[PDB]
């Protein structure tokens, strides 16, 4: 069978934290000179929509996370360094004020 | 901070009534909207009803329209459900949440039951 | 606790990921009426390839439904079928 | 319709000498990066080597940089690995892969140990 259940679309909907999939370049805007990679890394963020035109889905605790990250600078060698990045902890909807 | 406590549950008679009764505190009740859902003896969750933050626009379920009834207290900061007209098929827990994620809070539950 | 290079680059390479996406973007003739809720969970062709010449595309795709409630301002509402497209399979490919 | 296959590997005294050879088909080869990945016996897996697909650039792991050499040939669809001054801490099973997340493939590892 493949069909989901009010219930269950609403639940797995609602804003919470989830897994995305965030390119470096928009969290580090000022590294022109260098290329990462891999470009993209998994962070929990807050995805999904809320009740009511009046909310939006917010971040209401934060953590941030270490990744094990390159970073390449054209002709002039590369680094597996280590880069920390922002990951929403719980989101919940609130007033868009 | 958040606390969700239900009342006014119990045994009942078919055809018979019921007004339940979610005391709201820890956040800004008026800003949100509320609903109600039930759990069924070995059945999966379902949607009740909704109501909207300023208690303008109600919304109801397929199976409960026209018996039942939602409606809030802004000032006071409650949610109630008025259930008329019980049957057989509407004996099942009642939890009131502000996020349908977010169950099982000490007082969301309270036991309905339709006797025979 | 440091994630390391290897589960990175595994991890975040192009795979179907589950995302949410608002039923507007899928359905933008629906002007008149409001659905609840508003995004669904469907699997997408979500990360990066490791060229800049290669792009993750869908590779093989199908159909899943849903209950929504659709709703008309002042005229009640009905909770319905809805299909939506989604991604069982990604791959990188050349840009072109 | 993919298939990685790789050989060269065995047993080498240190400070030894060994050249890996991975043979793809199923794709255009000429269109992607490929890469190199071990795995020692009850560690995790680790990323070793990569090479653009036009075979002008180069990328290598700080635990070997040096000392190992990556190349291709796009006009025969092979990969290779050029391993020098070898260590017992390079003891693992070398996999040739063009994505992660794909080490199932026949033939894909090959054991390296130093003595």
């Amino acid at each position: 069978h493949e069909v989901v259940k009010f219930m269950d679309v609403y639940q797995r909907s609602y804003c919470h934290p989830i897994e995305t999939l965030v390119d470096i370049f928009q969290e580090y805007p000022d590294e022109i000179e260098y290329i990462f990679k891999p470009s993209c890394v998994p962070l929990m963020r807050c995805g999904g929509c809320c009740n009511d035109e009046g909310l939006e889905c917010v971040p209401t605790e934060e953590s941030n996370i270490t990744m094990q990250i390159m970073r390449i600078k054209p002709h002039q060698g590369q680094h597996i360094g280590e880069m920390s990045f922002l990951q929403h902890n719980k989101c919940e909807c609130r007033p868009k004020k | 901070e958040v606390q969700l406590l239900v009342s006014g549950g119990g045994l009942v008679q078919p055809g018979g009534s019921l007004r339940l009764s979610c005391a709201a505190s820890g956040f800004t009740f008026k800003a949100y909207p509320m609903m109600w859902v039930r759990q069924a003896p070995g059945k999966g969750l379902e949607w009740v009803s909704e109501i909207s933050p300023s208690g303008s626009y109600t919304y109801y379920a397929d199976s409960v329209k026209g018996r039942f009834t939602i409606s809030r207290d802004n000032s006071k900061n409650t949610l109630y459900l008025q259930m008329n007209s019980l049957r057989a098929e509407d004996t099942a827990v009642y939890y009131c949440a502000k996020d349908p994620r977010k169950l099982d809070y000490w007082g969301q539950g309270t036991l309905v039951t339709v006797s025979s």
